[PDB]
């Protein structure tokens, strides 16, 4: 006599996804070096480089 | 660059009549005066070592 009840299943949950970061070091100068050429030359040299 | 530095740049005189008048005795020694103008009328033969 007695009808069951009609128990539904509920909304999928929304999938989420986790974007993580990387971080890495400040650089370092080389030591400098002092050479035979007057700076216009040693500048468009290095401007070429 | 790196390795490139400025050289002293230097001059000499050789004095080939004197290389040869020094010549250490173990070899003929000889002035080029009296060589070279029988070398040339012979057309031929030595003269040092």
């Amino acid at each position: 006599l007695y009808l069951p009840i009609y128990a539904t299943p509920a909304d999928p949950k929304a999938l989420l996804s986790a974007a993580v970061a990387t971080s890495q070091g400040g650089g370092w100068l080389p030591e400098s070096f002092m050479s035979l050429w007057r700076f216009p030359h040693m500048l468009e040299n290095a401007r070429g480089m | 660059l790196k390795r490139d530095k400025r050289a002293l740049e230097v001059e000499r005189t050789v004095s080939l009549a004197e290389v040869y008048a020094g010549l250490p005795k173990d070899n003929g020694p000889f002035s080029l005066a009296q060589e070279i103008d029988k070398l040339v009328s012979q057309g031929s033969g030595s003269a040092g070592s």
